[PDB]
RNA sequence: GUUUGACCUCAAAUCAGGUAGGAGUACCCGCUGAACUCAAUAAGCGGAGGAAAAGAAACCAACCGGGAUUGC
RNA sequence: GUUCUUUGUAAAGUGCCUUCGAAGAGUCGAGUUGUUUAUGCAGCUCUAAGUGGGUGGUUCCAUCUAAAGCUAA
RNA sequence: AUGGUGAA
C-alpha cells in the first residue's frame, strides 16, 4: 500500500487528472498498490499527456502569433473502462439506477461559465432518446409524484431503475468539475446503452426526427400498467406540465393535445383551476391509476375535491 | 568599458513606434509551411482536373538580407539586440548608413522571429509594401537615426 | 457501433413519504422540521423536509436536488466498498 | 553575404570591438567547465569555411588548455577522449588568455543517420577515420608532422 | 494613464455614431410626416413592416468604446438593456419600429419560437422585490398566484401564453420578469478560451454587420442560435 | 495586464533511438625516448585498418618543361 | 536479351553576341628559446597584402595560388 | 638503461 500523494507522484499526474482517472476506474483504501499499478497501465494516461501537450503547444502558438497555426493544430471515449466496470449489459443497467441521476439533473441545469452549452444540449438530447425508447417498450410502472420530482421507475429488464425527473422550474445553482467528469462518463455509457436498447427494440438507429414539433414543445413529442388508458385522449390545461403527462399517456398508448399548441375522442380533460367550463379530472387520477393499474372512474378525482392520501408506492 | 562601436544597441526604438513596426510587419507575414503546402495541393488539384501577381513577404535571412543591402533594395532594416554573436550585427548598421537605407534596432531576437515564423531571425527587412511605410520610416529616423546620431560618442 | 474491490454500491433507500400529496399524519410539526433543518449535516438522517400540496401548480421546485447529487457523487467513487 | 564582412572584421583582431569581445568572453569561458558543449560557433564564418554545417549531427565543442606538444593537437585529443563517439574533423582558435588558450573544435557524429545519409560527409563514418585526432591526421596534425611539398638494406636475386 | 490612440478611436467612433443617429432621426421625421418627396425611401421592408410581432432582443457588446450617446442610451434605459448579454421581449409596433434602427448597432433582434420562449422562461427568471435586493428565481407559483393572477396569470404557463400570445398582462409580466441575464458565449479565458473566442469572433463580423444606410432593411437573425 | 508566453541558458529520466573502454599488435600512424658520435635504435604511452599513411602542387624546374601520391 | 514505365512549359553540353565576375588570419612572415636530419616543428611578444603573396637565380625573371577536405591502383 | 616484482 502507498499514500495518495505517493501514488500521485508515482503516476506524476496532477490531482485534477487523477480525479478523472479514479472516477473512470475507481480506487479507494492507504490505497492498495495493485490498484495503482493497474491504473498506471491504462491508456488514458497517454491521451491525457497528449491533451496537455496539445494545450501547451496551442499556448505557444497563441503567444507567438500566427493564429492559423493554432486553428490548424485542431486535428476520445472510455470504451475500455465501460467493459471493466460493466462486465455485462445487465451490470450496466444495474449501475444505471444511481449513475443516471446525475445526467437527469444536468439535463435541466442552466448554462454558465462552469458548464458549456454543449454539455447541457447533450444532456437534454439524451433525455429525448431515453423517453422516446421508454415510450415504445411501455416499461413504465411507477409514477410517484415526489417533492424532489416525479419518481419514475421504468422496468428496464427487471432492475426497476429509480431515475428521478427534476421539475421544469429553474434549477438555480459545489465543485462542478467532478460533476462534469461524472456527466461525461455517464454520457459515454448512455451512448452505448441507447444504441443497444434501440437495436433490441427493432427500430433502425438513428431514426428520423421532427424539428418543427420540437420548436413547438421541444421534448418527447419528436424523434419518433401498460394496458391502462388504451386509445385514451386527454386535454391538458395551462396548470400542468405536458412533458410528464404526455409521456405517460404515450407509453400507455394514448394521445395528448397541448393547450399551448397555438401559443374527437376527448374522454378526459386534465384541469386544476377552481373554475372550469370532456371529463374534467385532476392530474392525481392519472398518477394513481398508473401506480397500481386501478383504472378507477373519474368520480374519485373530480376537480376541487379533497385530495386522497397518496402513500409512497415503495 | 564598451567601445563606441558597441552599445549602439540596447538603445532601441520606442514602445509606440516599435509596436507600429510590428503591426506593419504582421501585414506581410510570409506563408508558413502548412499554408504553402495546402496552397500547392489546391493548385495541383485544380490543374489536375480543371498566372498570379508577384507575392510579398518580409526578408529575414541574414545572408540574403545583406545581399539585398548594398544593392539598395532594402527599404527598411530591423535588427535584434540580444543576438549572441555581436559581430554578426555590429557592421550591419554601418553598412545601412553607408548605403543610405533606413535601419532600426529592437530588443529580443525571438520577438523579431515571431513575425516571420522562424524561432529567431536576428535581423529583418522589407522589400515592397501600402503607404504607412514612409510614415514609419520617418518616425524611425526622427526617433533613432537623427535623435541618436551621436552614437559614435560615449563609452 | 454496438460494443455488445467490486462490492455492491449500496444504492440509497427509495422515497419515504416525500410525496407532494402525502398523508395528513406525515406532515410533521414545524418544531421537528426546524430541528431537521438545523440538524448537523452528514449526520442528518432524513434527506428531505415533509410538505403537502393539494394543487399541482402549487408544487414547489426542489432547490436541494444538486446538493443531494453532489453528496452521492462522493460515495459513487470515494466509497471504500 | 555576411561572411564576406565577418572575415574582414575578424581579420583586424586588434580592433577595439574584437578586443572588447575577447575580454568579455574570456570570463564566461573561464566560468565554464574545462570541456563544455557550445550551442553555436562564436565564429560562424571560420567554421563554415572549415566545412562545418548547421544541419543535424554537427556538434561544436570548446576546451581550455594551459599555455607554455602543439596546443591545437592537445586540445583536439582532449576533446576526442571525452567525445569517444564523435570525430574531431577540425579545430580553430577563438580566444587566447595569458594563462590559457581557447580553441573551438567542431565534431561530426558518424552514428547519426543524417551524417551517414549524405554523400558529402558519409566518408567520415568509415572505421579508417576513427580517432582521427589521435594519429594527427587533422590540419594541425598534418602541419606538425611536417607534410610539406618540395625540399621543405636490400638484396636482389642477382 | 491611457494612451492617445484610445481617445482618438473613441472620438472617431462617437462622431460616426452621432452622424448616423442624426441622419436616421431626420429621415424618420420626414417619413412620419408622409411627405416622401425628396428622401431616399418612404416604405419599410425586412430582408434576411410595422405590423404587430413579438420579437426577442439581445444586448451585444461593441462597437468600440463609444461614449454613451443620449438617444441610444435613453432608448436602452427604456428597455433597461444596459447590461451586456441581457434580453427582453418587446411588442413590435410602427411607433416602436424606428427604435430598432435607433439602437440597431448595439442589439440583435429576431423572431423567437414557442419552445425557445418556454425554455427561457422555465430555465431563467428573476423577481427583484421583497430591504428588497433579493434575486429570487421563479421557484414556486405562489408568488405568481399572489402578486400576479389579478388578470388570470396564475402560473408560469400563463406568463408563457401571455408573452407568446401578446395578452393584456404582457406588460405587467414582462416588467415582473426582470429580464434575464443570458450567459456569455465563451465565458472563459486562458489556454483554450483565447482560441475559442478568436474563432467565435470571426462569425460576429459576418453576422453582426451594420450597413449604416438610412434606408437599411431591419437586421434580423433567427433566435435559434441561442 | 503585479497575470503570460516566447527566446537563451542550467538540470533530471529504471524514457526511446545510438556509440567508447577490452583483446590482438607482424605491418602502420603520433608522443616520449635510454648504453655498450651510439640512436631521431630498443622499451613505454595512445589510435586504427587489411594494408596504414600520402595523394591531386603557394612541386620540381633555369629545360626545345615537365605535371596526383607511393615502391624498384 | 526480356520487359512495366518512359514527361515536366525537367536536366545537361557545345560554338557565336553581350553583361557580370570571389580565393581557408593569431595565419604567412619576423626574433628568440628547445627539438630535428644547417630544411622543418614546437612555446612566446609582434603579426600584416590582395594588378597580392610563397620558392628560386640573376640588371628582377620562371612557376604556383597556401593557412579546409575525400579519393581504389 | 628500459618495464615490473617486495620488503622492517
Amino acid at each position: 500500500f502507498i499514500t495518495r500523494s505517493q501514488a500521485v507522484r508515482k503516476l506524476q499526474v496532477s490531482l485534477a487528472d487523477f480525479r478523472r482517472l479514479c472516477i473512470f476506474k475507481g480506487i479507494y483504501p492507504f490505497y492498495y498498490a495493485k490498484d495503482i499499478q493497474y491504473l498506471m497501465h491504462e491508456p488514458v494516461l497517454a491521451k491525457f499527456r497528449e491533451h496537455k501537450t496539445f494545450a501547451r503547444k496551442l499556448t505557444r502558438a497563441l503567444g507567438r502569433g500566427e493564429v492559423s497555426s493554432a486553428k490548424r493544430l485542431e486535428e476520445y471515449t472510455l470504451d475500455h473502462i465501460i467493459k471493466e466496470r460493466y462486465p455485462s449489459f445487465p451490470d450496466a443497467i444495474r449501475d444505471i439506477d444511481d449513475a443516471l441521476n446525475m445526467l437527469f439533473l444536468f439535463s435541466n441545469l442552466p448554462s454558465t461559465n462552469q458548464v458549456s452549452s454543449k454539455i447541457i444540449n447533450d444532456a437534454q438530447k439524451i433525455c429525448n432518446q431515453w423517453l422516446a425508447y421508454v415510450a415504445k417498450e411501455r416499461l413504465v410502472r411507477k409514477v410517484f409524484v415526489s417533492i424532489k420530482g416525479v419518481y419514475y421507475q421504468a422496468n428496464i429488464k427487471g432492475e426497476e431503475v429509480r431515475w428521478l425527473v427534476p421539475f421544469k422550474f429553474p434549477e438555480n445553482i459545489v465543485d462542478f468539475r467532478i460533476m462534469l467528469t461524472f456527466l461525461e462518463f455517464y454520457s459515454t455509457l448512455l451512448h452505448f446503452v441507447l444504441y443497444k436498447l434501440y437495436t433490441d427494440s427493432g427500430l433502425i438507429y438513428p431514426p428520423k426526427l421532427d424539428l418543427k414539433k420540437d420548436k413547438i414543445i421541444s421534448g418527447l413529442s419528436s424523434y419518433i400498467v401498460a394496458s391502462l388508458f388504451s386509445a385514451f385522449v386527454f386535454y391538458v390545461s395551462r396548470e400542468v406540465p405536458i412533458d410528464i403527462l404526455e409521456f405517460l399517456i404515450l407509453s400507455c398508448g394514448g394521445n395528448v393535445i397541448s393547450e399551448a399548441a397555438m401559443d374527437s375522442k376527448v374522454t378526459h380533460q386534465i384541469v386544476d383551476r377552481p373554475v372550469l367550463k370532456r371529463t374534467y379530472i385532476q392530474p392525481q387520477w392519472i398518477f394513481d391509476c398508473i401506480n397500481k393499474g386501478e383504472l378507477v372512474p373519474a368520480n374519485k378525482y373530480l376537480p376541487g375535491e379533497a385530495l386522497p392520501p397518496h402513500l409512497s408506492p415503495w | 568599458k564598451v567601445p563606441p562601436t558597441i552599445a549602439q544597441f540596447q538603445y532601441t526604438l520606442d514602445r509606440n513606434t516599435a509596436a507600429e513596426t510590428f503591426k506593419l510587419f504582421n501585414k506581410y507575414r510570409p506563408e508558413t509551411a502548412a499554408e504553402k503546402k495546402e496552397r500547392l495541393t489546391k493548385e495541383a488539384a485544380a490543374v489536375a482536373e480543371g498566372a498570379s501577381p508577384k507575392p510579398y513577404a518580409v526578408k529575414y535571412g541574414l545572408n540574403h538580407v545583406v545581399a539585398l543591402i548594398e544593392n539598395k533594395k532594402a527599404k527598411l532594416v530591423l535588427i535584434a539586440n540580444d543576438v549572441d554573436p555581436i559581430e554578426l550585427v555590429v557592421f550591419l548598421p554601418a553598412l545601412c548608413k553607408k548605403m543610405g537605407v533606413p535601419y532600426a534596432i529592437v530588443k529580443g531576437k525571438a520577438r523579431l522571429g515571431t513575425l516571420v515564423n522562424q524561432k529567431t531571425s536576428a535581423v529583418a527587412a522589407l522589400t515592397e509594401v501600402e503607404a504607412a511605410l514612409a510614415k514609419l520610416v520617418s518616425t524611425i529616423d526622427a526617433n533613432f537615426a537623427d535623435k541618436y546620431d551621436e552614437v559614435k560618442k560615449h563609452w | 457501433y454496438d460494443l455488445w474491490h467490486l462490492r455492491a454500491p449500496k444504492l440509497p433507500p427509495p422515497t419515504n413519504e416525500e410525496s407532494y400529496n402525502p398523508p395528513e399524519e406525515y406532515l410533521l410539526s414545524p418544531e421537528e422540521k426546524e430541528a431537521w433543518e438545523n440538524t448537523e449535516y452528514s449526520e442528518r438522517e432524513r434527506n428531505f423536509i415533509p410538505q403537502k400540496y393539494s394543487a399541482l401548480r402549487k408544487v414547489p421546485g426542489y432547490g436541494e436536488s444538486i446538493r443531494e447529487r453532489f453528496e452521492r457523487s462522493l460515495d459513487l467513487y470515494l466509497a471504500p466498498r | 553575404g555576411a561572411y564576406k564582412y565577418l572575415e574582414e572584421l575578424q581579420r583586424k583582431k586588434q580592433s577595439d570591438v574584437l578586443r572588447f569581445l575577447q575580454r568579455v568572453r574570456v570570463w564566461e569561458y573561464r566560468q565554464k567547465n574545462v570541456i563544455h558543449r557550445a550551442a553555436r560557433p562564436t565564429r560562424p564564418d571560420k567554421a563554415r569555411r572549415l566545412g562545418y554545417k548547421a544541419k543535424q549531427g554537427f556538434v561544436i565543442y570548446r576546451v581550455r588548455v594551459r599555455r607554455g606538444r602543439s596546443l591545437r593537437a592537445t586540445a583536439e585529443e582532449r576533446v576526442g577522449r571525452r567525445a569517444a563517439n564523435l570525430r574531431v574533423l577540425n579545430s580553430y582558435w577563438v580566444n587566447q588568455d595569458s594563462t590559457y588558450k581557447y580553441f573551438e573544435v567542431i565534431l561530426v557524429d558518424p552514428q547519426h543517420k543524417a551524417i551517414r545519409r549524405d554523400a558529402r560527409y558519409n566518408w567520415i563514418c568509415d572505421p579508417v577515420h576513427k580517432h582521427r585526432e589521435a594519429r594527427g591526421l587533422t590540419a594541425t596534425g598534418k602541419k606538425s608532422r611536417g607534410i610539406n611539398k618540395g625540399h621543405k638494406l636490400s638484396l636482389w636475386r642477382y | 494613464f491611457v494612451r492617445a490612440e484610445s481617445i482618438v478611436a473613441k472620438t472617431l467612433a462617437t462622431s460616426r455614431e452621432k452622424e448616423r443617429i442624426k441622419r436616421v432621426s431626420i429621415l424618420e421625421d420626414k417619413k412620419a410626416k408622409n411627405e416622401t418627396q425628396h428622401i431616399a425611401s418612404g416604405k419599410d421592408f425586412i430582408l434576411k413592416d410595422g405590423k404587430p410581432a413579438l420579437l426577442f432582443i439581445v444586448r451585444v457588446r461593441g462597437p468600440l468604446a463609444v461614449n454613451i450617446p443620449n438617444k441610444a442610451f435613453k432608448i436602452l434605459s427604456l428597455l433597461r438593456l444596459v447590461e451586456t448579454n441581457t434580453g427582453v421581449f418587446v411588442k413590435l409596433t410602427k411607433n416602436v419600429y424606428p427604435l430598432l434602427k435607433v439602437i440597431a448597432p448595439y442589439v440583435v433582434i429576431g423572431k423567437p419560437s414557442l419552445s425557445s420562449i418556454r425554455s427561457l422562461i422555465q430555465k431563467r427568471g428573476r423577481i427583484i422585490y421583497k430591504a428588497e435586493p433579493h434575486e429570487i428565481v421563479l421557484n414556486d407559483n405562489n408568488i405568481v398566484e399572489e402578486q400576479l393572477g389579478d388578470h388570470g396569470i396564475i402560473c408560469v404557463e400563463d406568463i408563457i401564453h401571455e408573452i407568446a400570445t401578446m395578452g393584456e398582462s404582457f406588460s405587467v409580466c414582462n416588467f415582473f420578469l426582470q429580464p434575464f441575464k443570458l450567459n456569455r458565449e465563451v465565458s472563459g479565458f486562458g489556454s483554450l478560451n483565447r482560441l475559442r473566442k478568436i474563432k467565435q469572433r470571426e462569425a460576429e463580423s459576418r453576422t453582426r454587420q451594420f450597413s449604416n444606410a438610412a434606408t437599411a432593411p431591419v437586421i434580423e437573425v433567427d433566435i435559434d442560435s441561442l
